[PDB]
RNA sequence: UACAGGCGAGAGACCGAUAGCGAACAAGUACCGCGAGGGAAAGAUGAAAAGGACUUUGAAAAGAGAGUCAAAGAGUGCUUGAAAUUGCCGGGAGGGAAGCGGAUGGGGGCCGGCGAUGCGCCCCGGCCGUAUGCGGAACGGCUCUUGCUGGUCCGCCGCUCG
RNA sequence: GUUCGUCUGACUUGGGUAUAGGGGCGAAAGACUAAUCGAACCAUCUAGUAGCUGGUUCCCUCCGAAGUUUCCCUCAGGAU
RNA sequence: GGAGGGCGCGGCGGCCGAUGCAAAACCCGGGGCGCGAGCCCGGGCGGAGCGGCCGUCGGUGCAGAUCUUGGUGGUAGUAGC
RNA sequence: UACUAUCCAGCGAAACCACAGCCAAGGGAACGGGCUUGGCGGAAUCAGCGGGGAAAGAAGACCCUGUUGAGCUUGACUCUA
RNA sequence: CGACUCUCGGCAACGGAUAUCUCGGCUCUCGCAUCGAUGAAGAACGUAGCGAAAUGCGAUACCUGGUGUGAAUUGCAGAA
């Protein structure tokens, strides 16, 4: 049989973003390449440059 | 316990109007007229 | 044998048989298990000759509800409930002739020893439909049963030998 | 069956809107086909601008 | 998944149209690799075989047969070469299937449309490369 | 036990760092203020630090109209200790200076308060130099006011016979 | 501008054989009903059938040997093969005794665990060497042009010891 | 099964043929109309509604009620 | 009845591990951990892919429902034929 | 007196089942197989039996209620061929 | 005192769950226009060497011409 919930059309796989909110986070995105924690916390292997 | 027709509230926003009362408005009615034709927009914005 | 059960010995020294979808009843045919289990190969077939003309009695040790009584119990003296189901003592007859038969493939004596050990197993359960009054149809059905019956070489002999001091006097 | 200060609400949904439905599902696809569109109608057109 | 506008993309659908082969299908499917020596001659790594060809079984535990290719198998996708073979009980001889992958060309009957097939690649080849 | 002894055991809990505290900055400015606090001698410090706890959603804005009110010469330009964030929507020029600090200001704000005098100080600079806490006022911010005290929902909450 | 059909395609934080469509399989099939209509159950040996020749028992079906297989604890009940139930057997218990099936205590029955075996000292055997000079370097506080104080280490030679 | 009503007529019974769902037919019982009749069966609208009965799915922590007031076609239930 | 803090499953982005020299699964009057939810490990069975951790998300956890569907008892080798 | 039952050989269901099954009285959802207190306390059982299991079949047909229906009636409300 | 009643394990039988598979479903998206008295949609009954079925086809009957590919079809037989 059917089940009354069990998905059907109506589920928004659309969350609406604010630009200044992500304006925000992009801008933080470039900042943790500058600090070198946070690039080997993601588990880079890096042996990189001076 | 519950039914959800009990505690769930009913069915429809009506008998907390109907036959109970607190909230909204009450005495109901007052001018009519200038129906779709004379319509929208008389606009106050501060100059300051 | 199968997938195999207990069997408990050495191969070589044992004998294996199986008879597979037998339309027999489950019921009748585990106690002619139980109450015929270690005895010689003739002394056995015997008994089974003697339970299809009712010379002897099977005691149904388990099984009530109303269930069928002693005209005799015979062996284990007295016992309440007893039937001599001979179709069931037919088939185990058939399968004993079998596996003397077996032991000779395995090069053991068809003169060796005793039934060891027996299970009895619902196979499968036939399907058929038997019509019943007010409307309702209600199965009459059979079982097909495997049983396997092993004859092992070990037992007699390992029991007579280190008694001494006291004691035997048997075969 | 409002407990709030608020106007007991007015919908608007008013009919079964399952039957009718409408989805922005169409919408992502949507305004490529224009877009090409307009690709499409420079190469028609050829030089001279016709934009409309 | 990876890309492009075209006809082709599926993992169901990869499968569906391998398995049935029709007769196209089963052509580029028979593509089978070449022995070193041949290798350079056609300027190909891989070329559809035949059935006057002889073909040497390189990839399995049958390894070091070599035989003529007896049949070729639409239904299930497979090839049936000579001398790969299994006993069955009574001493009867059956052969054992294997892929043409699997299998190695040892010798090529030329053909015509079959030569057609090795100029046409080898031009490929010959583009790429200079 | 008792009902006495049970009365005890029910109290108060009003007492939390916010439920989720996304922001590390606000996480890591209240753990400052809370060594500084056990280590000084700063009642009003003690203060700050609770404000910036519970919520967010309870920090008021405060415009520059009505800062400026109450530095009227009777506060010789103190520092401003603001819960929420500066809002700009005044023009006087303000007082002639000020040095106010907040834990955020808008990006006109940045712009207008220092271009009207004194400078734009960050709460870690006021936890720098006053851990002591004094020659301090924390300056206002209402929500209590007009609109949305228990004026909500669609038509307020009223002059009050009925409801 | 539309598009749950048709045809030909691309995909999904889709479903994984009681799920997904009614139907993964001969499915709108088999079947049900006078009819309108209702409508299932049902996928998997293995790489390859190499689907058990032959011998033997049995009326035959089957069994037992054997052959085959990497594996038959894979033999078209076929990959894995759970619960329930059933059989065998073993253990406990006992055929003078009353049952909520457990908790609590003790004994049996069953089984895993239990510093590599520690320290001070001296003798022999074994190996290495500091300080200081040499020779090559990553470092420090810092200054940050620039300067001064502090490095340790390794290579491994010299000179004294351990 | 026994006992028994009728058995030359308002008789018995077949085939062909007519009448179909608020309809038929009825020497009338609301009887009967394909095991179905105080409104047949089938599919659809329909995933219809039901203050009422049943069931409602992992753990631990801390706090912890009430069957009362008011209104109600309301007294098996809501609002407050 | 509320709130709080966790556990388990399926899949997804990240990250790390494990494997035919034996994965997952399943069995185990075998050991051990956690108050629990559960977890861990051994042995047996097995033969190809899987699990942990950090985010994300659900068709997400069962004892019932005169439950649904499949299997199997006692009844009973009894009423009976 | 027949045909059963019974007993046999073969064949072989179903209803039903929380878990089961020795009494007395007591209190208790105010009438216990179980609890409490006394009496007791056959293994293993068959043919019988109709006290009991408030046995089973049937969401009591009655009766009340539901802002639940439907058949019918009319001097109901409201429409109409 | 065998037995019985009970329990468990080990090995099984029962059963088809579980895991792991999936030429399938499911849902979304894209492209496309294109039935018929010129005999359709749909049905029926036949035709394959050996066919019950599905699929294919229609006395020109698991197919024909033409064309592409270029040697298989296969369970066995068979044409060469």
């Amino acid at each position: 049989g059917r089940m009354f919930a069990p998905t059907k059309t109506w589920r928004k796989w659309h969350r609406r973003v604010n630009v200044h909110l992500r304006r925000v986070a992009v801008a933080s995105a470039l900042a943790a390449t500058s600090v070198p924690s946070l690039v080997l916390a993601r588990g880079h292997r890096i042996e990189t440059v001076p | 316990m519950t039914t959800r027709f009990k505690k769930n509230r009913k069915k429809r926003g009506h008998v907390s109007a109907g036959h109970g009362r607190i909230g909204k408005h009450r005495k109901h009615p007052g001018g009519r007229g200038n129906a779709g034709g004379m319509h929208h927009h008389r606009i106050l914005f501060d100059k300051y | 044998m199968v997938k195999y059960s207990r069997e408990a010995n050495n191969p070589t020294k044992s004998s294996k048989a199986m008879g597979r979808d037998l339309r027999v009843h489950f019921k009748n045919t585990r106690e002619t298990a139980f109450a015929i289990r270690k005895l010689p190969l003739g002394k056995a077939k015997r008994y089974l000759e003697d339970v299809i003309a009712h010379k002897q009695a099977i005691p149904f040790r388990r099984y009530c509800g109303g269930v069928g009584r002693t005209a005799q119990a015979k062996s284990r003296h007295s016992n309440g409930q007893g039937r001599w189901p001979a179709k069931s003592a037919r088939f185990i007859l058939d399968l004993l002739k079998n596996a003397e038969s077996n032991a000779e493939v395995k090069g053991l004596d068809v003169d060796t020893l005793y039934v060891s050990h027996i299970q009895v197993n619902q196979a499968q359960k036939q399907r058929r439909r038997t019509y019943r009054a007010h409307g309702r149809i209600n199965p009459y059905m059979s079982s097909p049963c495997h049983i396997e019956l092993i004859l092992s070489e070990k037992e007699e002999p390992v029991k007579k030998e280190p008694e001494s001091q006291i004691a035997a006097r048997k075969a | 069956m409002v407990k709030h200060n608020n106007v007991i609400p007015n919908g608007h949904f008013k009919k079964h809107w399952q039957n009718y439905v409408k989805t922005w599902f169409n919408q992502p696809a949507r305004k490529q086909r224009r877009r090409i569109a307009r690709q499409k109608k420079a190469v028609k057109i050829f030089p001279r601008p016709t934009s409309g | 998944m990876k890309r492009n506008p075209r006809v082709t993309s599926s993992r169901r659908k990869c499968r569906k149209a391998h398995f049935t082969a029709p007769s196209s299908v089963r052509r580029v499917l028979m593509s089978a690799a070449l022995s070193t020596e041949l290798r350079h001659k056609y300027n190909v790594r891989s070329i559809p075989i035949r059935k006057d060809d002889e073909v040497q079984v390189v990839r399995g535990s049958y390894k070091g047969r070599e035989g003529k290719v007896v049949q070729v198998y639409r239904r299930r996708w497979v090839i049936h070469v000579e001398r790969i073979t299994r006993e069955k009980v009574n001493g009867s001889t059956v052969n054992v299937g294997i892929h043409p992958s699997k299998v190695v060309v040892t010798k090529l009957k030329l053909d015509k449309d079959r030569k057609a097939i090795l100029d046409r690649k080898a031009s490929g080849r010959a583009a790429d490369k200079a | 036990m008792g009902i006495d002894l049970v009365a005890g055991g029910r109290n108060k809990r009003t007492k939390r760092v916010a439920p989720k505290s996304d922001d590390v900055y606000l996480k890591l400015l209240v753990k400052l203020y809370r060594f500084l606090v056990r280590r000084t001698k700063s009642k009003f410090n003690a203060v700050i630090l609770k404000r910036l706890f519970m919520s967010k959603t309870n920090r008021p804005p405060l415009s520059m109209r009505r800062l400026s009110n109450f530095m009227k010469g009777k506060e010789e330009k103190n520092i401003a200790v603001v819960v929420g964030t500066i809002t700009d929507d005044m023009r006087i020029q303000e007082v002639p200076a000020m040095k106010v600090t907040a834990l955020r200001f808008t990006e006109t704000a940045r712009a207008r308060i220092i271009n009207a005098g004194g400078e734009c100080l960050t709460f870690d600079q006021l936890a720098l130099r006053a851990p002591t806490g004094e020659n301090t006022i924390l300056l206002r911010g209402p929500k209590n006011a007009r609109e949305a005290v228990r004026h909500f929902g669609k038509a307020p909450g009223v002059p009050h016979s009925h409801t």
